């Protein structure tokens, strides 16, 4: 898997947690430092993950002074699809038979009754942060993003272009 | 007499066990009084509505809850479609009993079964799951109602202890 | 040295009520099955019909059978028991001269469902919101050779032939019709369309809705 | 103790035959479930008659909170008590020896192993609630030492220094320390 | 080894260090089969067979087999790939063979099937398990009959025996000595030591079946009358 | 070893198909297409199953390859490898003369909310509907006949796989295939 | 990966702060000051918490070096990286606009005698009074409001963290 | 009470327990009537053959499964040779019971005992393990004789 | 009137043997101790605690004599306090045996060093029993 590092390809595989997010931004610090003109293509394949782990890789891609390219491989369930929509307009690619799922992220509330209400406000703040940023990436209204994110909704790659998740597909 | 007095206290349980104790209280010839205490889950709210209309009471501390049918599914692709349609039949079943007993249309109840939501004592009388608020005053009537129906069997018990002595 | 003769309802009404809830049902000639078909629970139901046919005076009162079990197939799909245990149930229940009034509370998974239609015709009682399922039975974990899988295929061959013979006598169909309709795939049945199919006939006796009682008042 | 006995004409169990004879036996450790049966037994014998209650202990240790439930029922009742030791009383079971019967009613076998130590506890979580449970364990430590100082006649400053560490007593030293009253002989 | 197995290799040179033991033996056209034959190591033996195929098309690829069994489809994929290559394959049997490793040593070319003195061979019908409904029970017996019919005509091509002798041998658990497997046609040459001609007790029972040895004259063999 | 077959443009698909094992084959498939878009790529499939999400990425990777692909079936092909067997170029599909082919629908578990069950119930039906219409293109078979053969959980000998349209050629001259 | 940026003084506090995990951070911190004491050392923060004595070991080791210290927070910092976020000097404490800042008091542990409970009680009472003196230094906040902020759990946005004194700048401006 | 009635409905267990129930039924002076329900395993068919010949009843849904007993344990080399001669002697011991009660030859019992052999209600009467097909009347006389 | 019990024990702590020892001398009447099979260290204390002249033993019975055992773990100080506990318990059970066997105490500590077993013959010579039943 070391041959992809010289071709400026990073791999987003499995559920995103703290040690994977530290390794993923470490590869992003090196690929922009060797060249600030060529893009970085990322193969996203994730079934979900933590709330703060997906937000730790979202902001560092916006700091890359050249654009990036995101290609869906197989499936992105409620955490990888947010990484797809945060890419550059005109560089969001996907497989023709892939799958895009948009859902609110998982997360628990362990502690006191005063503690579980003050930490659920952060989850309600995470829902306004995720749906607030996703509405600016797809160009749709604020109501339609908060309407379908409560339950799991799978999206075909053909209907993902008209909705605004991806920009094009690689058929060849 | 022939009255049946059941107490309602359950925070969980399967949805199918609540429908069995519902129709077990329907085919009784005499009346039935249901008193809800603590909570009313999906198995307990069907037992609360199974009583005779006019004798259903919910305390201020009790909280009625409407829950979707939870189930465990495992099989092939042909077997995963037939049992998931049964969940649509159970959701049609618990919305039917909630419609015929609470004077409510089926469309407004089915807009409540997609998400779990807890109810209070004031929303229980407004929806129609109960009839009166079980305050401290009407609770004294429940004490005197269960005293006459138990002394009707205890009067025969008092005659058997005196005959044995 | 004296014989321990049993007492029945025209004789034991002076000895008081039974203390425990299964003994009230045994005096009322009602068998309530709330457990799946385990080897522990099948021994009591054989002794129950042996007790009802022991010293009964009239031997003509209908026996009420209330079933609520998974049969031998659980919800996950594997076999917690085998289909040969049901053959001891029907041979012991149908031995007595009394008619068999069968009822269902909630569920009857592929072994109790064929016992539901096996009762007396015209009195199949059922709750109006129960679930009925007829599927072909499965076998437990057997590790054998090629000829060991053939003899296990013959045990399930006799299972579909015996279960369709009960449904042909109940629903009034052919032998191959009940294998194609019931014993092919894992399907389910409601209460309303099972009356048109021939599984049940009526509801429980004395059933009345609490809202329909308010309409009379 | 599994075969039963007789009271006057019928078969009754061995621990319940001594209950009618106003003798209480404690053989297992002091836990939350067995302390609910002991303090319900003290109120039952107090309601029937007013005589001296006998307690035979075999406690190898136990918790702190259910032991204080049995200690407070000794002073609440209007009857008298007498604690007699056979076998061993370790941990909080040795404190119940000095519960009541201070006026010459604390007996012991000549080979009883006695044990006295400070109580313990465990509760973790937030650092702010760790200060509150530390105040509860401190207030339980000095209060348990104040009752042993008044019952045995020892000074209060010596119980804090000695019972903080491991301390074991034979019945020869239990007489001079005021922990027991008399020693049981062969008859 | 109960706790750990160290890396038993040797690489030595005057200027540079060489590879380990299994990498050096693979370069000399020698393949080792060890452990359970699952789907993971099945691609290792087939993939090394395709690696040495592109190097030379005429040299004899040697495969060393030492396994107590394996998956029936994973051991099926190594036989038909071994029969669909250009050069001949010299098989050497190591340790024991339990109903799947005895097939690959019999699947070698004629005249190159070499078995040792204390090798254990075994031939049986394939096993399996029943699963669920009768539509899968009938699929199971049709699968076990398909695995039995495929493995029946494998021994007919490599040994040249009759189908009645295979059904009488694979009915129960039958363990064969290489002196007995040489008569059946599974192997081609017996490997012995420096004049090692000891008689195994399977041949002493075979000598008792034909009437060459009795209890009065046991001969220079081991004792067998302790039954 | 495995690196000697990589420079000769031959990859291996062995073991159970997982998400970690999916992108390892996709990453080396695009490297061979960028090096030489004219030379064919030979694959070897030996899989006893896999997920329907990661298995479709191998099918889209072979459709993304501009060069022709060659398939080889040895060992097992159970419900995922048989779909990747016929998905290659027609006329360049070979296998072992005794390898087994299993055409069956994928599996899946469902749990959770009542609205959550009906989403994944029609999702695995849409996966069943998409896998049937894709496999019916290169087989030259009608849709009603190919949708009922995948319901039967019975393996397929390579003798009847040739006229079925799933495979083109058999290595061995088509006389070594045993029934 | 991590070794390709370790020569330019890049420290990643990934994972939970344990006895072995924090020791790898301390042992690499003494390497960077010994080779060059004039250039700055950058420390990245992405950790959901950790131990009390191990997480304190990163703060005093960063104060041992004589060079400059830059600290950046990625994702979530829960009472161990958030205390280490403001541990650097003023002016070079930057943070991401979407990173969560969690303020929480540390935990404790005791198992033995009741006199061993009160030893660990005053041991964590000393650690609570120690960090309130440290956190009030680089934030210019009084001790009255900084003790109640550590009482309850509070996830803080970097918009209000700039005026609180914990961070200094925001990367990107918005 | 000159006749006893024991309903046989079990999946069987160890072969040593099936020997004791068969030897006890052939020892008492009273009659022994054996009726099977469900199946008759290796520990249950010895109680089926342990009854007297003439009153062994099986129903139409009744099956019969005959198989050799399992066992074995871990030990030394010569320890396995001792118990393997015992399992072969127990397998010959149960073959003597099936050859005496059913009047079958000894060489044909071991051929059916080699594999898991299942029987229906029809071929159990033809083999000799039972006597006739049970019905309502054969057990109506059982429940009326035990009342006095 | 006279208590009669069967002694049979192969294990158990010796602290429970002191509880059944003092309970036997609490009875005013005599005691008949008859040992069968195995007699452990907790069982030999009840065997020696009976009345002299009525302690029976069979031909195949044996008596196990060994020192107390315990499990110690924790802080450094209470190990030293509990080290004197197991020492004086071993000195206590030596004085229990010394009241019946009429032997000097220093010879019993040498037999209490390791495990000591006795058959039916030397049990009478060592004073644990009286005669053979």
């Amino acid at each position: 898997v070391s041959q992809l590092f010289q071709q400026r390809i990073v791999r987003l595989g499995g559920a995103v947690d703290d040690d994977m997010a530290n390794l993923l931004v470490a590869q992003l610090l090196y690929l922009d430092s060797v060249d600030n003109k060529r893009d970085i293509t990322m193969y996203v394949n994730s079934p979900g993950g933590s709330v703060t782990a997906g937000m730790a890789v979202f902001d560092t891609m916006r700091h890359i002074r050249p654009d990036v390219s995101t290609c869906c491989i197989g499936l992105a369930a409620s955490m990888g699809a947010f990484i797809l929509a945060s890419g550059q307009a005109g560089k969001r690619y996907s497989l023709p038979n892939s799958r895009i799922m948009i859902h609110q992220p998982l997360g628990g509330a362990q502690g006191q009754a005063t503690d579980i209400e003050i930490q659920a406000n952060e989850i309600l703040h995470h829902k306004l942060t995720l749906n607030g940023y996703l509405a600016q990436f797809t160009g749709q209204s604020m109501e339609t993003i908060t309407k379908d994110t409560d339950r799991d909704f799978f999206m075909s790659p053909q209907e993902a272009i008209e909705y605004g998740l991806v920009d094009a597909i690689i058929s060849k | 007499s022939k009255k049946v007095f059941m107490i309602i206290n359950s925070f969980g349980g399967s949805v199918g066990n609540g429908i069995t104790v519902h129709d077990a209280l329907q085919f009784i010839k005499a009346g039935s009084l249901t008193l809800a205490l603590g909570v009313a889950a999906s198995a307990a709210s069907l037992a609360l509505a199974g009583g005779t209309i006019g004798e259903r009471y919910v305390t201020e501390g009790c909280h009625t809850m409407i829950h979707q049918p939870e189930g465990g599914l495992n099989g092939q692709a042909s077997d995963i479609w037939i049992d998931s349609q049964e969940i649509m039949k159970i959701r049609l079943d618990v919305a039917e009993i909630y419609s015929l007993s609470t004077y409510r249309p089926r469309h407004k109840i089915l807009r409540d079964l997609d998400r779990d939501f807890y109810l209070t004592a004031m929303e229980t009388i407004y929806y129609g799951l109960a009839d009166e608020i079980a305050t401290n005053e009407v609770m004294h009537s429940i004490v005197e109602m269960t005293n006459q129906v138990w002394s009707y069997h205890d009067s025969k018990q008092e005659r058997l202890l005196e005959s044995r002595a | 040295y004296p014989e321990g003769r049993p007492l029945f309802l025209p004789e034991a009404e002076r000895f008081g009520n039974p203390p425990d809830l299964p003994s009230l049902l045994l005096q009322q000639r009602v068998i309530y099955i709330s457990m799946p078909f385990l080897p522990s629970v099948t021994e009591l139901v054989v002794a129950q019909c042996y007790y009802l046919d022991f010293d009964d005076r009239n031997r003509q009162r209908p026996i009420y059978v209330y079933l609520n079990s998974t049969g031998c197939i659980n919800d996950k799909g594997q076999a917690i028991s085998a289909d040969n245990e049901f053959y001891a149930i029907w041979a012991a229940l149908g031995f007595t001269r009394a008619p068999l009034y069968t009822g269902v509370t909630w569920k009857a998974q592929n072994q109790a469902a064929v016992l539901l239609s096996a009762g007396q015709k015209g009195h199949r009682y059922s709750f109006p919101h129960a679930k009925i399922s007829t599927a072909p039975p499965v076998m437990n974990r057997v590790f054998g050779q090629a000829v060991d899988a053939q003899l296990q295929a013959n045990e399930l061959d006799y299972a579909t032939k015996y279960y369709a013979a009960i449904l042909a006598r109940s629903t009034g169909k052919d032998l191959e019709t009940c294998q194609k309709q019931y014993l092919s795939r894992k399907r389910y049945f409601s209460v309303k369309e099972a009356y048109e199919e021939g599984l049940v006939d009526k509801l429980v006796p004395g059933f009345m809705l609490n809202r329909f009682r308010k309409m009379q008042k | 103790c599994r075969p039963p006995g007789q009271r006057q004409s019928e078969w009754v169990d061995l621990w319940e035959a001594y209950t009618y004879q106003k003798v209480v036996f404690i053989k297992e450790a002091i836990t939350e479930d067995v302390a609910n049966n002991m303090i319900a037994l003290t109120l039952y014998l107090d309601s029937l008659d007013q005589k001296r209650i006998y307690y035979w202990l075999n406690v190898p240790g136990g918790d702190v909170v259910p032991t204080l439930a049995l200690y407070d029922t000794m002073q609440y009742v209007r009857s008298k008590t007498a604690t007699v030791c056979y076998g061993l009383c370790l941990g909080m079971g040795g404190f119940l020896l000095t519960a009541g019967g201070e006026k010459g009613y604390r007996f012991a076998m000549p080979h009883s192993i006695l044990m006295m130590h400070h109580p313990s506890g465990a509760s973790r979580g937030q650092a702010s609630e760790m200060h509150i449970e530390s105040r509860e364990l401190v207030r339980m430590r000095d209060y348990l030492s104040l009752l042993t100082s008044n019952a045995t006649g020892q000074p209060y400053d010596r119980v804090i220094r000695e019972l903080s560490r491991n301390k074991w007593m034979d019945p020869k030293q239990a007489i001079e320390y005021g922990m027991i009253d008399k020693v049981l002989t062969t008859p | 080894s109960p706790v750990v197995t160290p890396d038993i290799q040797i690489g030595h040179g005057e200027d540079a260090i060489e590879m380990d033991l299994y990498r050096y033996l693979l370069s000399n056209r020698i393949i080792f089969i060890g452990g359970y034959i699952n789907d993971k190591m099945a691609t290792q033996i087939v993939g090394s067979l395709m690696a040495l195929e592109a190097v030379d098309e005429n040299e004899d690829i040697r495969i060393y087999i030492n396994s107590p069994g394996g998956q029936p489809y994973s051991v099926l994929g190594v036989v038909d790939a071994m029969q669909s290559i250009k050069p001949d394959v010299q098989t050497v049997a190591l340790g024991a063979c339990y109903s799947y490793a005895s097939l690959v040593v019999a699947a070698g070319t004629k005249g190159k099937r070499y078995a040792m003195k204390n090798t254990r061979l075994m031939m049986t019908q394939p096993m399996g398990g029943s699963q669920g409904d009768i539509y899968q029970i009938k699929a199971t017996v049709e699968e076990l009959n398909a695995l039995y019919q495929i493995f029946s005509r494998y021994y007919m091509k490599f040994t040249g025996m009759n189908q009645d002798q295979i059904e009488q041998a694979t009915c129960r658990d039958h363990f064969m000595t290489p002196e007995q497997a040489k008569l059946e046609g599974l192997i081609d040459e017996i490997i012995r030591g420096k004049g090692d001609y000891t008689v195994p007790p399977a041949i002493v029972r075979q000598f008792r079946e034909v009437g060459l040895v009795d209890d009065l004259t046991p001969g220079p063999f081991l004792k067998v009358d302790c039954n | 070893p495995f690196g000697l077959l990589l420079r000769q443009r031959i990859v291996f698909l062995g073991g159970e198909v997982e998400d970690f094992g999916a992108d390892a084959i996709i990453s080396q498939l695009l490297l061979l297409d960028s090096q030489d878009p004219t030379k064919d790529i030979k694959i070897f499939i030996n899989s006893p199953g896999g997920s329907v999400t990661a298995g479709m990425g191998i099918y889209d990777a072979m459709m993304l390859c501009r060069a022709d692909v060659n398939t080889y079936c040895f060992g097992l092909a159970a419900s995922m490898g048989a779909f990747l067997l016929g998905a290659g170029k027609r006329g360049k599909r070979n296998s072992m003369p005794n390898s087994r082919i299993m055409i069956h629908q994928p599996l899946g578990g469902a749990s959770g909310q009542a609205v959550d069950i009906e989403i994944q119930a029609k999702e695995i039906m849409y996966h069943k509907a998409n896998l049937n219409r894709i496999m019916a293109d290169y087989c030259q078979q009608p849709l009603s006949k190919i949708e009922e053969d995948t319901d039967r959980d019975r393996y397929m000998s390579p003798l009847e796989a040739k006229e079925y349209g799933l495979i083109d050629h058999i290595i061995g001259g088509e006389e070594a295939v045993f029934n």
